[PDB]
């Protein structure tokens, strides 16, 4: 109940969660092993981990997302994926490590495969030639990686969200990855400047343009002359940037008039690349290229939510008690 | 049901489908290092 | 990753469809009668 | 022991297993709540049972197969149908008792449905317009019910090859569905004539021009089979046993229930393949080398408990069997 | 052969096809018809004419567009809209005048309905409140009488593009009311840069002026050098792949799906039809290909 | 009761006369 | 009038020059793939052998590796992608694609010299022999199939393997009966039981154009149905199941056949 | 796996190009 608890032990939660070497290490094994499985039916395709296994904002039971690259040119995803994404089921099939698997339509079709002990508990959810989430993860893990604050705020938010049953992968726009952007948004809009915009900033490093067989993912990013005072930004506490995160979704954020914009840096007025709706109120631009009468019942729900979660935070700094929240009638 | 929990797997009508391999190997492989990012920019005790 | 567990929910470019419904309603319902036969097929002490 | 022992002891366990009426209703219930949520965007659709649930074939455990049927026109299962039950989805998120969606791809798109309490142990799998499946179920549910051996036979088979892993619904290609088709031919074409072919005898009933708003629900089977069977339960168990593990060519034979007999492999219908080897037509409209490791597996386990059950006349030793 | 027989020909071909006065007023019986069996449903609902059948555009065989208002808000398309429309199909299937109903899933959901009686060859599309509809009907309908010249020029450019495989009628439209914007003769204003309050997105629908009569170098310009005008435009001008149509901007504009891109207020082919046209001013010709 | 209908009675019998506008602007 | 018909095929039918270096682009292809699979047999197949070709016909391929029948859905992708992975690396090879279809086919086009021969080469897909086998007897029965072909084949630019079938199937079936039926005269040699390493491709068998052309269009514009009517080679009869069976295993393009004839 | 000997069946086979120019013209 004292701000600088407060930030310790959301510090604390999030290195209980999140995502061990040891976890990383047995899922780039088991790429290998599925990759050695696929080679002979595509022999100069690449296996690339995508989302939370790389990104820097995953936990220790994320699945591990791949992405199979094939060919330079497009591939249609409404059917021709589909025979790909088949014939590495029917490829799979005789691999003894290889448990179950399933053909999920998501916003791309997905192959869904579970696996004999010792790799159990991992799942895999794998891509055709969606070489727009490998852009994406590398993005998204050089803003985890700008400010130490980054990861451990979105582990927290993250798991508030799931617990008041906002962030559920059972459910349709009940998205963590958007959670993630609303973040990063925050931390770029927000009160305290603690993100650039790495678009802007770097257009060189994740220009759109660019063949992702050369992108960079071993150097540290250059500074830029005035995009962000960081010991102005590091006068705020973890603790305060989460208090600030519920207030400005809860009482800032307008959902009717505006829009979220990472790659622009900043909030549009609704008014190439795709928006995503969360919970299908908070319109949300993906970086890379009216509502039902019956959505308005779970806006309310939603906005609630915030407030409520704001409210308790921000009068007793109490992490475990913010945490033992309940869900969403 | 008749409709099991899979695609058919029997040459099912799909229209013919153009592959030009491009080399993605190396790439693929190199792409793990941003593992390393993570790590490099996490300290050890704030 | 940002290809979540379902379609898009948007409009998402789909074609027009053109239905011309047709009443189904109650067969339907009669149809739950199958199980009034298997019901009447089992024996009690065999 | 006596194969009155063993006849009692699979009758006994189709009993433990077999779909309950308590169960059915709770699913029609179900059915009905789901109905009134999607009936405000397909007004004069109807929601069918298909399946397990009612074709005489399932257990406790089996999904809500469901059909939803709008038009009489053919529904494009490539793109229409997926617009279909996307729409379907969007419908059913706001209601309380759905918890969790998820659209997978089958033989044909399905719309997959968990449930709040009390019906959280209920999975429904929704088709759109599919009506191919009303017609399985209507043909399926005659077999079922033309001699009270046919489904306790099938609830034993079913479960022994549940735990011997070749009956699996996580892996392509080991459905049990299949295995239905395979007792139904056992019992058309093997020694003793226990079902007939209802297809041909009852073109009337079963003609896939009937329109299936018409099909016939309520009256028996008018008379053949000389009803000449002093063949008991267990005996029928061991010559099904017998018929797939020594009698039944894998590579020269196919079935074919519609046509009510083995059919030369290399000969409108669609043909399954189970485990990719045993070839079977649908009642209604050259392996990989990587395939042999499997069918030598199928064809073992077969043998094996052919060869158990003729000695010890016991069925709870068969339902100890290890998987592959 | 000559450029006067031409401009005759084409104000010709307008009146052979153009909407009758009394194809207007039984499509407007026939809404009538389809209100009275609606508004027990909605009581307070409005259902307006859109499209050809209203905007100046259409001809006889025009479908007509409906346009049922119910909020002032902003219905969705995807869920509110299906439901919307269902409510109608579920009354309008026990109306004796109603023949056959198709309900059907687009981006703006359809009622498709298809009469009996004495009105078989009309057929009516229903959307649920997409009042976009309204205002793009609204402002066509004073590009339509702008310019005595715009309707015949339209007529034989949709007949055109008919008889040769071209594109729907309302892109040919709007193709056309660009070209008299932004080619060698400056026919019609952009109307909603001219009049912006008047043609304001920002304006409840009921408030829109109706009657509003809009307040030297193109009178001299003959229907033929415009119809060739247009044709030599697209063939020789336009860049497909470069550009784009806006009508709110009077203008083209950047590309930055469809051929040619066209934002709405609210090519051998053209080639050769060009070729015809410019040498031998010969209609018949041009639309006997 | 619960949604929220607005009066387009007059508005969509108004809008008619859009008719009459072309009409009073085709020459004879 | 037959004359001109005989000329536009002479004309552009595959020369003597071509196929010699078909030939030779297929020993490359051979030497290259013989590490690989040592005791394979790579057979011409098509327009490139069979005698209805042209100049700029591709050359199909058939690599033969089993005696067994060989899956089109796993394996031959697997046997296609070995000889990809190797010629990768030769410099004759130009480019290829890997082509996922019912029968997968690795397309390649080479270099320097042979830059105008297209290769579509599919793994032991051994029907594709033997409908070559055939057609190449049809072709040499009797002088006027091939330049019957050759002139149905360009009025239909301005698929071949299927125009060739409805030719030799008008020459079995329409007034004039030019060519019997092969399978069922001689059926020792055209026997599907043959291994197709002892195909006699050796001995001979033992025992106008201007009309022709113009009897087709007729017989295809107002003569022949489609729904009632379909094509058998291996019965030379009009049967029902433009449907077409192989030797071995809507209303514009009769208006089309239509309007062509009155010539 | 077994592999079997096509070799010398797929050249005997080219000769089928000397069957056509034997019966053209
Ligand atoms: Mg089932
Ligand atoms: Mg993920």
């Amino acid at each position: 109940g004292a701000m600088d608890v407060l930030s310790e032990k959301i510090w604390d939660y999030h290195n209980k969660v999140s995502q061990t070497d040891e976890m990383l290490q047995r899922k780039l094994h088991l790429r290998d092993m599925l990759y050695t499985a696929i080679s002979p039916v595509f022999p100069l395709s690449g296996l690339y981990v995508v989302g939370s296994s790389l990104n820097g904002f995953g936990n220790n039971s994320s699945d591990m997302d791949l992405c199979l690259m094939i060919t330079n040119k497009d591939l249609d995803q409404k059917n021709d994926a589909v025979v790909v994404l088949n014939l590495i089921l029917s490829t799979l099939q005789y691999e003894k490590f290889v448990e179950s698997q399933k053909l999920i339509l998501a916003k791309v079709p997905i192959l869904r495969i579970n696996f004999a002990a010792p790799f159990d508990d991992i799942t895999v959810a794998l891509n055709a030639n969606n070489s727009v989430a490998i852009r994406n993860t590398h993005l998204l893990c050089y803003y985890s990686s700008y400010d130490w604050r980054v990861r451990p705020l979105v582990s927290v938010v993250k798991e508030w969200a799931k617990r008041k049953g906002i962030n559920d992968a059972n459910k349709s726009s009940f998205t963590s990855y958007s959670l993630v952007l609303m973040v990063i948004h925050f931390l770029q809009c927000g009160p305290t400047k603690v993100l650039p915009n790495l678009q802007q900033s770097y257009p060189n490093r994740f220009s759109n343009k660019v063949d992702v067989r050369t992108l960079n993912v071993t150097m540290a990013l250059e500074e830029v002359a005035d995009d962000i005072d960081q010991s102005l930004s590091e006068k705020t506490t973890l603790g305060e940037l989460l208090i600030g995160f519920l207030d400005y979704y809860a009482n800032e954020f307008n959902y009717d008039r505006d829009a979220i914009s990472i790659r622009q840096g900043r909030r549009v007025e609704r008014a190439p690349h795709f928006w995503r709706s969360q919970w299908r109120c908070v319109c949300i631009e993906e970086p890379f290229t009216a509502h039902s009468i019956y959505d308005e019942m779970v806006f309310e729900a939603i906005k609630k939510a915030f407030r409520e979660a704001h409210g308790e935070l921000q009068h007793n700094h109490d992490l475990d008690k913010l945490m033992e929240c309940e869900p969403i009638k | 049901t008749l409709f099991d929990n899979h695609p058919v797997q029997q040459y099912s009508g799909f229209n013919p489908i153009d592959f030009r391999f491009d080399d993605y190997v190396e790439g693929a492989k190199r792409f793990d290092n941003l593992a390393n990012l993570i790590r490099s920019s996490t300290p050890t005790d704030p």
